[PDB]
């Protein structure tokens, strides 16, 4: 399924990957042209000396005046004179010998009496024969100079030539990755707006993150690994192999058989080294974690004198650690770079046997051109073996990444609404007997009924792990009730979009989330449907705080630090600030701060009493101090509300109230 | 190059390894510069007459001697080098342990563990990495490319050698240039990732509030936003980096050709000959790599030198806040007294302790009250030798704390900190912890005599609120200390378990010397000597009956 995924994102921008493959082609095909003209240069002007050569007349119809005879070669021949006059000129050791008559064997050479003997080990015609000195040879090559120059500049256009190309591809090949990613990114997140608020809870925030950003980060290196290195070393093989047949099938093949080689090589490289590298990185996790959790806390470590032991095992550590590196140093030191040079010098080994093995049988020629040819191309066939095998054993993990991010967009059970409100809600708020419960079987809110007027600050007080928080989620449905059923305005909760419900209301909550950026912004969440109405925060209190420093309306940034700079109070100070300013028709207020401190929740009661007023409040609290002007008071048991009213009526049977306020004082 | 200067010891202690490395290397490259020579002889002598199968036998011989010695020798200095600089990390990582541990707090409040982790982490792949491979691309750059240089130019021609390795140096330059660039260009775009990863974090930790106001359309927005400006540095670092690969073959590709074509003008004037031609080729062929050597090594060197003149500081520049003296013959804690102790802490200008006077007797039970950040748990830092000395004198029996050895000192004292330090080893070890696994039946005891067996027998026992405190009180029991101090040790329980609690610990342990330290003072009823500090000094002292005809200092609950 992984590699279905790929494909099909990578689809997606199929221009950019046809133009890139294009480019590759013909900048490979020009890199691969290039030691033909090598070759042919060689070959057809160098050793063409050897061959035949016949007198004619010296109207400087590419002849060469050796003595007072003027000769051509065969191939710049007109047949002007073709049997009778055949010329050679062959070369012994460092000499060369020039032979004025027709031959017929060709094998060994010597020179004894003058008589160049040509014995083949058949029989041995002599025939008289002279040296060029050092000048007259020169006369032979000089008319070819033209020819080479002709090449040369072939070589060097070509070359400038190719060099664009490549400098396309992988420029194209490369954006298309990145672009892929990015559609990818895109399309992930969307996902996670339509996420059950269960899949956030049910799993730490960090390995979202991780799911969002490394992993697609880790796709983007398949990607750019399969292309860049797979498909242009593909291409430059065939290239190379189709080069080489068209020069000559019987070492072509031979030189196909290093295929298995390279399959074999990869298979048992990867079969050792990914066993080898994930014992590597577990060993230095444990070593990373066991040295964070010694330097933290240490203070223990060292009044127990326990550092001995520390250490006995941090040493255990480190030589499983040392030992399966020098595992891994023994598997390269046995097929890195020595197991090329040992096939590079078998190949040298193979080019001598066969062009060896046809001079000495004295029919087949050397053709030196041939073995410049070969020579460069497996230099060029051996150089990207160690890439592929690394890249091959190195796919696994960027597999499994991708399977992660796939399985994580494959998800199901997702929300699908939206639209804005229409209306305003007026903050009539029923509830029908609802029951929730979180997982299964087990039943956090049982009957749970009630209904809050217009009047606001109704308050849910209770004790830990009674069941209020489950009644903020019920509310702004983060979770279905289950049962029951909850009607705003007469209107039920589950007969229209969470988005129009989470319009009608508002949130704040133990932990006042500060966004990075200005104030302003945080304000208003980025909103920028609203205009300067930040300036709302007056209504809260200035309390000098714009004046401090530049102003809170996208003028100041303090909040780049999360917001650690500024005080609790002033976190929860800018939350009912934002709420206020979205302003709401309810407002539900979850409270649990730990410390009163009798300083900083003055301003907290204030901006509650002023924001509280003309909406439909409820205060999840359970100070009881601060809600003794609730209209009505609602207390709950293991998810029943047992009992209901006014304070002075629940003041009228003592009981729980009577229990906090009077063991709380002091 | 000064790194190899600087780890003088490692060589100097691993030196015959090196030794055998280096000339291993030098023999390699020598027998390896053969073969192109072999080639080029063999195929100058197939044109000439003479040539047999004794020929042919020969030169197969002599490849297939000359590869398998490479091949061995190879693998041989491979394996010396690179476990040289695997025995380095082993070596760094020890030391750095140790001296971690060998530390006090004052050395952790200067110094932050992002920076030890990294040193820990990072520097020490550096500094292996400048030992062996940097030595190994030192070795190649340096003689490789003089060797096979000296060939061509002594064995085939001067006029072609020069002619032919003009374009390298530049295609080595070039290279430098663009490495130094798209580092740059590569720091700024994990840059612009690390800033896109911050963003996602927040958006999804704050998951209620934005839903909660229908925000989640500007959270595409913005993540859309910042992956465009991701995808764009991205793009700027691949414009550098497509650079390579046309430079290299044009740079290639000229010194090829030049070869070849002044070759062959020369084998027209005969100064050469076909042999030499491909012998030229080859020795080019493999001379391509110095080029990128040269820029490996430098980089190499200047990372490794950064990496270690840092580790050095937080390695060896460090001394251990408190140091011990010439052994005192004391073997038990007769009184500790508290004679006029004025003390600083390091990171700050405020006193925290204005002489301190008071005194404990053997089986003495001090308690301590006071509100928080009166220098509550100052006094008990200044017995733990957490600190410098100060001011004062703190004496066990007649003698300052200063003779005492370290080791002897932690042996008596029993500390429980106000802070939850819980390793995460099983419950079994966290408890033997203190007693350093000496025997398992007292464990049992330990917890009874905590009474908080029960939790236990309400928990399997592994991994690992009261919870913690009660682990923390029975491993500080473990070892019986002579001295025992509480930090506020039992806060979660209160006037309920506590009370039986403390109550049990006084009555197990009677001649020895306690500590508490507890805001509540309903729990410090029975201590026979009580003291109330404020600020920098104690307003008050005395038994709990003084306390009571004082004044009203927070007993203001029962
Ligand atoms: C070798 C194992 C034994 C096979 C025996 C049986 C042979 C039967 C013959 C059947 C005919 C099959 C025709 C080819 C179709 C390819 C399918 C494919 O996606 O391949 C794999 C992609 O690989 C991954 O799952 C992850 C790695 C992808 C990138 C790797 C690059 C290349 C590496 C390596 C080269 C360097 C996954 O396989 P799949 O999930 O089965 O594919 C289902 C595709 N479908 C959904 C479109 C139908
Ligand atoms: C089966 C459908 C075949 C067909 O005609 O349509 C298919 C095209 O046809 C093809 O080109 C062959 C099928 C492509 C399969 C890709 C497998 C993963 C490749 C390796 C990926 C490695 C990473 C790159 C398209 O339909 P499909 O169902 O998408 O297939
Ligand atoms: C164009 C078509 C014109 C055809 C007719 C020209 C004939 C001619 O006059 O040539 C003349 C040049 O011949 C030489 O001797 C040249 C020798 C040097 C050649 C190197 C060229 C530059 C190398 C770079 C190549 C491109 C690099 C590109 C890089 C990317 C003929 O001279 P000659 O008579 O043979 O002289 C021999 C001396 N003697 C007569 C005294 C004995
Ligand atoms: C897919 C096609 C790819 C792409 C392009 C293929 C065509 C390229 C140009 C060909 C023209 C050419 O250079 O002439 C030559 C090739 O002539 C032939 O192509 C046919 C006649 C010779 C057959 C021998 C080579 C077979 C493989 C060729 C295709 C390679 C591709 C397959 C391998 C991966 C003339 O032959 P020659 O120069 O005398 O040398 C022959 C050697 N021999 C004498 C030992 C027999
Ligand atoms: C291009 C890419 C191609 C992809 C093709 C994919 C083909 C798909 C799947 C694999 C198909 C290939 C054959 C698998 C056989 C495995 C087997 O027998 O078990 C064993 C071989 O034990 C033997 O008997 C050795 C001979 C077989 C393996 C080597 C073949 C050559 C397996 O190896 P081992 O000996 O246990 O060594 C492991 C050592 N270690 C535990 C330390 C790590
Ligand atoms: C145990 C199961 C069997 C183990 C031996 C299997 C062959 C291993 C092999 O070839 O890989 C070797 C190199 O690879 C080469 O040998 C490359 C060719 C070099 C010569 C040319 C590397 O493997 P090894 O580390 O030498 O052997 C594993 C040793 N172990 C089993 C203790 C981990
Ligand atoms: C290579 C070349 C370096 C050779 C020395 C160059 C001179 C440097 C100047 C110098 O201070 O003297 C040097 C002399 O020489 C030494 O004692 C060598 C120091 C270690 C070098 C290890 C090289 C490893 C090569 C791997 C292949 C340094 O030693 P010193 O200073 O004489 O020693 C006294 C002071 N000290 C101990 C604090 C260093
Ligand atoms: C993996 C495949 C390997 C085996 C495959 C073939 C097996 C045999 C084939 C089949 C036919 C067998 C025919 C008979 C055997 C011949 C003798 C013999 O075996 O000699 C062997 C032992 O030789 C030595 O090691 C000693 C000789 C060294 C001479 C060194 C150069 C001096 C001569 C230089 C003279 C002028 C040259 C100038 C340049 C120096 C080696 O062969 P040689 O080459 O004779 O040596
Ligand atoms: C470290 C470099 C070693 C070279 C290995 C050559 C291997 C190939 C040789 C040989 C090929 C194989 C064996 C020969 C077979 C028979 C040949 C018919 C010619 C040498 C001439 C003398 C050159 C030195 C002169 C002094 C200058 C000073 C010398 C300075 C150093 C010169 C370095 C060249
Ligand atoms: C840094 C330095 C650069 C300085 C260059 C000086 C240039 C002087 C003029 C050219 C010259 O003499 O080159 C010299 C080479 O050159 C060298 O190898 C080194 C330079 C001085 C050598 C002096 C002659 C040595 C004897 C050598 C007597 C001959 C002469 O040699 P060549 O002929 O250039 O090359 C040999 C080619 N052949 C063996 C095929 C003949
Ligand atoms: C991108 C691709 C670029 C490809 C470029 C391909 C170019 C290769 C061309 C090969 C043929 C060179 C001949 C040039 C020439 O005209 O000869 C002259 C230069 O001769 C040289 O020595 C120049 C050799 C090339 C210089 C280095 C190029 C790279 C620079 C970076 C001199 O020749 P001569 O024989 O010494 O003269 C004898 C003296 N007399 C004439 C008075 C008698
Ligand atoms: N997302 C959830 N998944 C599973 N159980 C949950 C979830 N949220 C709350 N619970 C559990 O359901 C019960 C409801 O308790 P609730 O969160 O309402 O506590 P509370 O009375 O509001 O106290 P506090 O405000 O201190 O958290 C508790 O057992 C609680 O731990
Ligand atoms: N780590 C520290 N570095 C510097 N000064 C400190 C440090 N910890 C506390 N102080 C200073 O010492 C005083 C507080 O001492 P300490 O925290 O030991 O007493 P305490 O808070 O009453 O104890 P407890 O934490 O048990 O309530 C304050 O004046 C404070 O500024």
């Amino acid at each position: 399924k992984i590699g279905k995924t790929l494909w099909r994102y990578a689809l997606l921008y199929r221009k950019l990957l046809i133009t890139a493959v294009l480019l590759l082609t013909v900048a490979v095909g020009a890199e691969l042209t290039g030691p033909f003209i090598g070759k042919k240069m060689i070959d057809d002007h160098i050793l063409g000396i050897e061959k035949t050569w016949y007198e004619a007349a010296e109207k400087d119809k590419n002849a060469v005046q050796f003595h007072g005879v003027s000769y051509v070669r065969e191939d710049r021949l007109q047949e002007p004179v073709s049997k009778a006059k055949e010329a050679h000129i062959y070369q012994v050791g460092m000499a060369f010998y020039f032979v004025d008559q027709a031959v017929s064997f060709d094998g060994n050479r010597t020179v004894s009496d003058g008589k160049l003997t040509i014995t083949n080990g058949d029989k041995s015609r002599a025939y008289a024969a002279e040296k060029l000195t050092k000048q007259e040879l020169f006369q032979f090559y000089q008319p070819e100079i033209k020819g080479m120059v002709l090449l040369i500049a072939l070589y060097g256009g070509l070359l400038v030539f190719s060099v664009f190309f490549q400098y396309g591809q992988h420029y194209l090949l490369q954006m298309s990755a990145n672009r892929i990613i990015q559609k990818m990114r895109q399309d992930v997140f969307s996902h996670i707006q339509k996420m059950p608020i269960r899949y956030f809870d049910n799993l730490p925030a960090g390995k979202v993150v991780a799911r969002i950003t490394n992993d697609t980060e880790a796709i983007r290196d398949l990607y750019v690994t399969v292309l860049s290195t797979f498909v242009t070393s593909g291409i430059y093989m065939f290239g190379i192999f189709t080069a080489l047949f068209l020069l000559d099938v019987k070492l072509a093949f031979v030189a196909l058989a290093i295929v298995p080689i390279i399959w074999l090589w990869s298979v048992i490289y990867r079969r050792y080294a990914s066993y080898y590298n994930q014992k590597i990185r577990s060993i230095n996790s444990d070593i990373n974690a066991k040295m964070n959790e010694s330097i933290q806390g240490m203070t223990i470590i060292q009044a127990f004198r326990h550092q001995k032991e520390t250490m006995r095992e941090f040493e255990e550590l480190n030589e499983s650690h040392f030992y399966f590196q020098n595992r891994m140093l023994n598997l390269n030191s046995l097929m890195s770079h020595n197991l090329v040079n040992v096939i590079r010098n078998l190949a040298f080994v193979a080019l001598i046997w066969h062009f060896g093995g046809a001079s000495l049988n004295a029919a087949g020629i050397v053709s030196i051109g041939v073995l410049y040819a070969f020579v460069d191309y497996l230099n060029r066939l051996f150089q990207p073996i160690t890439g592929i095998v690394n890249q091959f054993s190195k796919l696994e993990l960027a597999r499994v990444s991708a399977g992660r991010v796939f399985e994580l967009l494959e998800e199901k059970n997702t929300e699908e609404a939206g639209e804005p409100a229409k209306e305003r809600a007026l903050g009539r708020v029923e509830f029908r007997d609802v029951s929730f419960a979180y997982q299964e079987g087990e039943e956090v809110l049982k009957h749970i009924s009630f209904t809050a007027q217009k009047g606001e600050t109704v308050a849910l007080v209770g004790h830990t792990g009674s069941g209020k928080s489950s009644i903020l989620n019920l509310l702004f449905r983060f979770y279905d009730a289950q049962k029951g059923d909850v009607l705003i305005d007469g209107k039920s909760i589950y007969n229209m979009s969470r988005q129009e419900l989470r319009s009608h209301m508002g949130i704040v909550l133990q932990d006042p989330y500060l966004f990075s950026g200005t104030i302003g912004s945080n304000v208003s969440l980025d909103d920028e449907r609203m205009t300067e109405e930040e300036i709302k925060n007056a209504l809260r209190q200035v309390g000098a705080e714009p004046l401090l420093k530049k102003l809170p309306k996208g003028i100041n940034e303090p909040v780049i630090e999360k917001g650690s700079t500024l005080s609790s109070g002033e976190r929860q100070l800018i939350s009912f600030a934002r709420a206020l300013a979205f302003d709401p028709a309810i407002l539900i207020l979850d409270q649990a701060t730990a410390h009163i401190d009798t300083e900083t929740e003055a301003v907290i009661q204030k901006a509650l009493d002023v924001v509280k007023q003309g909406r439909t409040t409820f205060v999840i609290a359970h100070r009881l101090s601060t809600i003794r002007n609730a209209d009505q008071i609602l207390v709950l048991d293991k998810g029943e509300i047992v009992e209901r009213g006014n304070h002075e009526e629940l003041m009228a049977l003592e009981g729980q109230y009577y229990q906090m306020y009077e063991l709380q004082k002091g | 190059f000064s790194v190899l200067k600087k780890l003088g010891w490692f060589f100097k202690a691993y030196w015959l390894r090196y030794t055998i490395a280096i000339v291993l290397l030098l023999a390699v490259n020598v027998i390896e510069m053969f073969p192109p020579k072999l080639l080029g002889n063999a195929i100058d002598d197939m044109k000439a007459g003479a040539f047999t199968a004794e020929g042919l036998l020969f030169y197969i011989g002599i490849f297939f001697v000359l590869t398998a010695a490479v091949y061995i020798m190879s693998y041989f200095w491979m394996h010396q080098l690179f476990g040289g600089a695997n025995l380095m990390e082993k070596i760094l990582r020890t030391k750095l342990m140790g001296h971690l541990l060998t530390m006090s707090p004052p050395f952790y409040e200067k110094n932050r563990t992002g920076d030890l982790m990294a040193r820990g982490t990072n520097d020490l792949q550096a500094v292996s990495l400048t030992t062996g491979f940097g030595i190994l691309t030192l070795v190649d750059s340096t003689m490789f490319m003089m060797t096979i240089f000296l060939t061509m130019g002594f064995l085939i021609s001067w006029k072609l050698t020069f002619a032919a390795i003009i374009p390298l140096p530049v295609m080595a330059i070039a290279i430098s240039l663009y490495g130094s660039k798209i580092h740059e260009r590569f720091t700024e775009a994990q840059n612009a990732f690390g800033a896109l990863n911050d963003r996602v974090l927040e958006s999804v930790s704050g998951v209620r509030v934005i839903r909660a106001y229908v925000q989640e359309t500007n959270d595409v927005r913005r993540f859309n936003e910042m992956t465009a400006d991701v995808y764009q540095k991205n793009m700027k670092v691949a414009f550098i980096d497509s650079l390579f690969e046309p430079t290299v073959k044009l740079l290639v590709g000229a010194s090829y050709l030049i070869g070849l074509g002044y070759g062959a003008f020369l084998v027209f004037r005969n100064e050469l000959t076909l042999g030499e031609l491909v012998s030229f080729n080859v020795y080019l062929g493999m001379m391509i790599w110095p080029m990128f050597a040269i820029g490996e090594l430098i980089n190499v060197m200047q990372r490794g030198n950064a990496s270690l003149d840092r580790v050095n500081e937080t390695l060896s520049y460090e001394t251990d806040v408190t140091d011990p003296k010439q052994p005192a013959d004391l073997k038990e804690p007769g009184d500790i007294v508290f004679s006029h102790v004025s003390f600083t802490y390091p990171s700050s200008t405020s006193d925290n302790l204005q002489d301190i006077s008071f005194t404990v007797r053997k089986g003495q039970t001090v308690g301590i009250a006071g509100k928080t950040g009166s220098g509550k748990t100052t006094i008990i830092k200044q017995l733990l030798r957490q600190y410098p000395p100060g001011e004062g004198s703190i004496t066990f029996s007649g003698v300052p704390i200063q003779q005492i050895p370290l080791d002897r000192l932690r042996g008596w004292i029993g500390y429980v900190p106000q802070d939850h330090l819980l390793f995460s080893r099983t419950v079994k070890e966290n408890i033997l912890y203190g007693k350093q696994d000496a025997t398992d039946k007292e464990v049992q005891q330990a917890i009874a005599e905590a009474h908080f067996e029960k939790d236990l027998h309400m928990l399997p026992s592994g991994l690992e609120g009261g919870q913690k405190q009660r682990i923390s009180i029975a491993r500080a029991l473990m070892a019986n200390p002579e001295i025992l101090i509480l930090d506020q040790s039992l806060s979660a329980v209160d006037a309920k378990t506590e009370a039986a609690i403390i109550k049990n610990i006084r009555e197990n342990r009677k001649g020895k010397t306690t500590f508490i330290l507890t805001h509540r003072l309903s729990a410090v009823e029975h201590a026979d000597l009580i003291l109330v500090m404020d600020g920098g000094v104690i307003a008050e002292r005395g038994t709990h009956q003084e306390l009571l005809a004082n004044n009203g200092w927070y007993r203001e609950q029962y």
